[PDB]
C-alpha cells in the first residue's frame, strides 16, 4: 500500500503510484543532493 | 630609422622568468589536483550509491547536512528531518 | 627634521610582491585542497 516510486528511465524519471505508470519526470525536477565535495581551485592568473 | 633605449635591469625579466616558471608549475600542478579531484568525486559516487542502499539514514544525514530519516523510492531518496531530543530526557531499560 | 634615503633595488620590494603573490595563491589553494580533504574523509567514513 501507499507504493510510491521513481525509476530512472532515459534522461528522467517514471513516477509510478499503486504500482501504475503515473508520468515521466525530468531529472531537474527532483530536489539534488551532492555527495562530491566542491575543491574551487581556480588558477594562478597570469601576471606581466 | 630611430634610436632604441635598453632599460638598466634585467631583474623584470628574471623575475618574469620565475613568476612565469612557477606559475606554469603551480598551475599544471594544481589542474592535474583538480581534474583527479573531479575523477574522484564521480568515481565515488558509485560507492556513495551502493552506501545509500545500504544504510540511506547515515549517508542522507550526511549529504543533506542535517539528521533525517531516509529510505529508497527506488532510484531517489525521501528525506523527512529527524526531531532532536534532549540527552538528559532518555533512560536506557537496564535488560 | 630628517632625510630618508632610498635603496637603489626595486627587486627586493619585487620579490616581496611575487613571493606573496605566488604564497597567497598557493596556501589559498592548499588549504581549500586540506579542507576537501577532511570532508572527503569524514564523508567517506560513512
Amino acid at each position: 500500500v501507499g507504493h510510491r516510486r521513481y525509476f530512472t528511465f532515459g534522461g528522467g524519471y517514471v513516477y509510478f503510484e499503486e504500482y501504475a505508470y503515473s508520468h515521466q519526470l525530468s531529472r531537474a525536477d527532483i530536489t539534488t543532493v551532492s555527495t562530491f565535495i566542491d575543491l574551487n581551485i581556480t588558477m594562478l592568473e597570469d601576471h606581466e | 630609422v630611430e634610436r632604441i633605449k635598453t632599460t638598466s635591469s634585467i631583474e623584470f625579466a628574471r623575475l618574469q622568468f620565475t613568476y612565469n616558471h612557477i606559475q606554469r608549475h603551480v598551475n599544471d600542478m594544481l589542474g592535474r589536483v583538480a581534474i583527479a579531484w573531479c575523477e574522484l568525486q564521480n568515481h565515488e559516487l558509485t560507492l556513495w550509491n551502493e552506501a545509500r542502499k545500504l544504510n540511506p539514514n547515515a549517508i542522507a544525514s550526511v549529504t543533506v547536512g542535517r539528521r533525517v530519516s531516509a529510505r529508497m523510492l527506488g532510484d531517489v531518496m525521501a528525506v523527512s528531518t529527524c526531531v532532536p531530543v534532549a540527552a538528559d530526557n532518555v533512560i536506557v531499560q537496564n535488560s
